[PDB]
DNA sequence: TGCGAAATTCCATGACA
DNA sequence: ATTGTCATGGAATTTCGCA
DNA sequence: TGCGAAATTCCATGACA
DNA sequence: ATTGTCATGGAATTTCGCA
């Protein structure tokens, strides 16, 4: 833009270019007189490579990309040029962090009944035990009430054998588990129909969709640990002393054990409660489903002060699994299909599939 | 007197032995005396060890305040007296060729050898993958006397898999013919 | 204390034992109708059997132990005395986490001078390119200008033979690293004393006490990143280009590149800054003494609502390192002998070895 | 005229061939002219890859806007040209058997050539472990003209090393007898 | 003496495995 | 016998250009 | 109708690799 | 086509025992 810059030479007026500052050429290109110091104005059609090599430098943000062009030139709304580049740099918003928190964390409402909903996963490999390396957790949603079994592998074929047997008290509504490679099987699935059981799977590399499981993995192994103190670590034998202990265990918020959840009465257990001894198993049996109902839920917790929430057509990213030495973190941009809620997504990538990924697992491409 | 409760008795005993299913020749049959629930572990013989193995995975589960049974070997063994000693079960039994239990155990327990009958004739050898829906089925089989199944009465909450199909239980003339060619 | 126990039956009142309660005998034990209801008291010979016997089941802490208890028995302060097992119970004071967050960070005063501190670090194993596997970081703390070498291996030969080429130019004052192989050899020391370099070395498995040159490692692993997208990870000869491009960037908090805080004037780099042209050497290197005393310091944060700050004498532990599956993540109690600064301290453990550790990795010994 | 500034001009030379050190058998000298700082890199030649591999090191540090050397091969190649030309480095050459630099560049050189000379007499072939230490006894060398030492002209700071013992860097005449025993 | 917009500053977020 | 650091890009706040 | 202490509740912290 | 959870032990707050 040479045209535009001539009028300002002659001194007339140009929309962005302040009138207080005086415009001249010197070594064959426009200058102007800044309070920085004199600095050079290049033409519109020149900006463009100049915010690129400034730029591609260190590959830098805003204010260090900025910083550098300030040292030799000058033209209006810098910036709104620097920002234009930045967002079109595909190595940046590949390898760049996010500065954007995820939304608050949902509280899904704790399933109704016992058998509505389990939560299976596995913990492994442990120090072989009797040829076992693995631990299949099974929680029941509503109660915690918690199945141990031991594995020789985080296997299909070790799921529903395992299944079979704890089905045989009751059969659940849903199974919940994460995207392992024992849960997502066909046989899982052929497993799972032939008996009326929903599969609900996590997003995937996001195990806090599994919660409640996971959770219970951390008190089996706390647990397991302090048993095994100076003793080889033979957890084989303690999985069944484990799992009673556990399910017979308080929960100091609810003021109850997932046994007492469960049957509404402790079993021969050590301390077994007698409150309800006078009544009748109807009467007993009234209570718990009492007890059930009024059971404490957790709400959201507040928002952090720069957190992002998905927005249908949102330019956002999903992170890179196992990314490898030296390669970017994030992946090319995708867009958001549909907000199934505030902290699960659906996205199409460039690829043209669809995804149900977590928040945690994305960032909003930055400089839109 | 405080009323009855389910862990308040469990009633154990062996049926068998059984044509060899994936090894297995035996059945222990454990029913909880006042809901009527019913556990079923495959064993390979009537023995102390077998039972310990077998009451092992359900006493992890929920632990009887008595158990019942007649003066089988199995239960009458000074191992079996120890390990219940160890998990506070106090052991009752029947007195010889005179097996007492309780109305609706004595009920269950034909339920679950007729049953059990029922499909063994065809499949005499598939049995052991059986075991988990025998048990459903048994479990949630409304009780006349009670108004509620066992699996109501144990977990105060109607089950997902309700088997409102009263089945025969009884043998047709074509199993009967094909059960007295099984013996042979 | 069946003596105890027997005035209470006959109705004289006992320090602890509200008066307003009926003190009965049944099947010969103690009991007394609560609210709750009838609990039994065990004489005080036999408490502590009780509390460790509740505890035991699944090693829970006060609240859950407490509800265990509280089904069968009733005796006064009756938490006192389960704290007093709990408090004795190596197992859970070796496997449980801690539930109070370390002091607020401290933000050491930056070097004065240039060539005062370095912070030396080895990012690796890299993708192997022209036989090396890792880079050896050297971070002037004053400037933040860094030294890029690659190295075989993170050995004190390599880092003795990429210092040789460094202390060509200035020799450091100081040489602060972590407790790496590399750096705490003997053969490093006498490096060192050789030339009056004083090794300073940060507590260990504390990376953020090497904050410097970590944070620097982040910029070095993303810049060679970028440039390697779409290519094979050949960053041998990216080291010189990527050193280059970190030293004259610019920091947006300090306005200024670590060759300008180093130099006080930009080489014949891309967009160099000229505003010192007309000052002479002696003007602008006045100016630089000036730029270095005003840079900015940032502040400590404010402490956690739940933080532990260390006192001389406190029972603390330490965490267990590399802790092997199934153990514990924690060390046997160990006393506080000297508090360095709020986040350094001197402990002794059960052996009788003084170690400099951060409190990041200790828990305050809970129960006292 | 704008004040004389580091990295404004660097005087590049090539010292040898020397006894081999290490491999080692030449010292490619680069000496910043503002100044007078020392950058002392061993080549094996004095080709345009070896001067191209050294100062790829320097140019990782400070790129000068002007490079100062003598009509030698290794400076007047095209390949030469090419990498400065990439750099944004000005080439600059002295007249043919006519070396002209500054005052205080030719005194430098001088001080460089004799302080090698110095510590090569007795330990010919240990030059190469040697470098770093003469580079910072020269950039710790007091500048009767302006001073200050190159290292406070260039950082604005003292130096850890201040070399205040002003050494001889004349021959003693038991080193000249036995630098003219090594000639043999 | 005050407006609208651009420039600058702030600062939470995340990663140095 | 030691100790976190700082690029990043939206948001908040200050400054600029004009009157 | 209010005190001091015990009991209970709260809740940040950290780990499920 | 889904979603964090909850034991833990100091601190905060409520309740108890007595008057
Ligand atoms: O529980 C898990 C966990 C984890 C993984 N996987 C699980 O099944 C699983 O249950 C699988 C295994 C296969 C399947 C795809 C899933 N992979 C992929 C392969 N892989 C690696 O990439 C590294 C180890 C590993 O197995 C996980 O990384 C890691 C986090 N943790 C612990 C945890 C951390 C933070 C939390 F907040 C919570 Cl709640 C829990
Ligand atoms: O920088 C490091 C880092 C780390 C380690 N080591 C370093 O030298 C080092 O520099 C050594 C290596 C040998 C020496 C004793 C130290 N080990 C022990 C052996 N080992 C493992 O136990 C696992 C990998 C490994 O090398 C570290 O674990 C891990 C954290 N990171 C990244 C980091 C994480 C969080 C932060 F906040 C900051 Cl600022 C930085
Ligand atoms: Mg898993
Ligand atoms: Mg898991
Ligand atoms: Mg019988
Ligand atoms: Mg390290
Ligand atoms: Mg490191
Ligand atoms: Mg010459
Ligand atoms: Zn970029
Ligand atoms: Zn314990």
């Amino acid at each position: 833009l040479d045209a535009e810059l001539d009028q300002l030479l002659q001194g007339h007026y140009i929309k962005g270019y302040p009138k207080q500052y005086t415009y001249f050429l010197e070594d064959g290109k426009v200058k102007v007189s800044r309070p920085e110091g004199v600095k050079i104005i290049p033409p519109q059609s020149d900006r463009q490579k100049i915010v690129l090599q400034a730029h591609n430098l260190a590959h830098t943000g805003r204010e260090a990309t900025l910083l550098k062009i300030a040292n030799l030139y000058w033209w209006p709304n810098m910036r709104k040029d620097v920002v234009k580049q930045l967002g079109r740099c595909q190595q940046c918003l590949i390898t760049n962090a996010s500065n954007k928190a995820s939304g608050p964390i949902l509280r899904p409402d704790r399933p109704q009944k016992p058998f509505d909903k389990f939560f299976i996963d596995y913990i492994g490999p442990l120090p072989p035990s009797q040829g076992y390396l693995y631990v299949l957790v099974v929680v029941d949603g509503m109660t915690g009430f918690t199945w141990l079994y031991p594995t020789k592998a985080p296997s299909t074929s070790a799921t529903v054998k395992s299944l079979n047997v704890l089905t045989s008290i009751a059969i659940p509504k849903v199974i919940h588990s994460d995207q392992g490679a024992a849960f997502t099987s066909s046989t899982f699935a052929e497993w799972a129909k032939e008996r009326g059981i929903h599969l609900e799977f996590s997003t995937p590399y996001h195990p806090q969709s599994s919660g409640k499981v996971e959770r219970k993995n951390s008190d089996i192994k706390r647990l397991l640990t302090k048993l095994l103190v100076g003793r080889p670590t033979k957890w084989y034998d303690l999985l069944p002393v484990v799992q009673l202990a556990l399910n017979n265990t308080y929960s100091p918020v609810l003021k109850y054990t997932p046994h007492q959840l469960l049957f509404g009465i402790d079993s021969n257990t050590p301390f077994a409660n007698q409150d309800t001894l006078d009544l009748t198993r109807e009467e007993e049996l009234s209570l718990l489903q009492e007890i059930r109902t009024s059971l404490y839920h957790p709400s959201t917790p507040p928002a952090s002060s720069r957190s992002w929430s998905p927005v249908v057509g949102q330019l956002v990213q999903e992170r890179v699994a196992r990314p490898a030495s030296l390669r970017p973190r994030w992946h090319k941009p995708s867009t958001v299909l549909k907000v199934l809620n505030p902290r699960t997504v659906v996205i199409l990538d460039h690829l043209g599939n669809n995804r149900t990924v977590s928040i945690d697992n994305l960032k909003p491409t930055s400089h839109q | 007197d405080r009323p009855q409760k389910p862990f308040d008795k469990f009633f154990i005993d062996y049926i068998g032995p059984l044509p060899p299913s994936q090894g297995y020749l035996y059945v222990l049959v454990v029913v909880d005396g006042m809901t009527g629930f019913t556990w079923l572990y495959p064993t390979k013989a009537p023995s102390t060890s077998a039972t310990v193995k077998s009451l092992n995975v359900l006493t992890s589960i929920a632990i009887p305040k008595v158990i019942h049974s007649d003066q089988g070997a199995a239960f009458t063994s000074s191992t079996f007296a120890e390990w219940a000693k160890e998990r506070g079960i106090h052991l009752e039994f029947s007195t010889p060729y005179h097996p007492q239990s309780s109305g609706k155990v004595e009920r269950k327990n034909s339920d679950i050898k007729r049953l059990l009958t029922k499909l063994l004739v065809g499949r005499p050898t598939k049995w052991y993958d059986l075991l988990p829906v025998v048990q459903l089925a048994l479990n949630n089989t409304y009780s006349p006397v009670l108004k509620y199944t066992p699996h109501q009465l144990l977990f105060g909450i109607d089950s997902n898999t309700p088997f409102a199909n009263q089945d025969t239980l009884d043998l047709t003339r074509e199993e009967e013919l094909s059960l007295l060619q099984e013996i042979r």
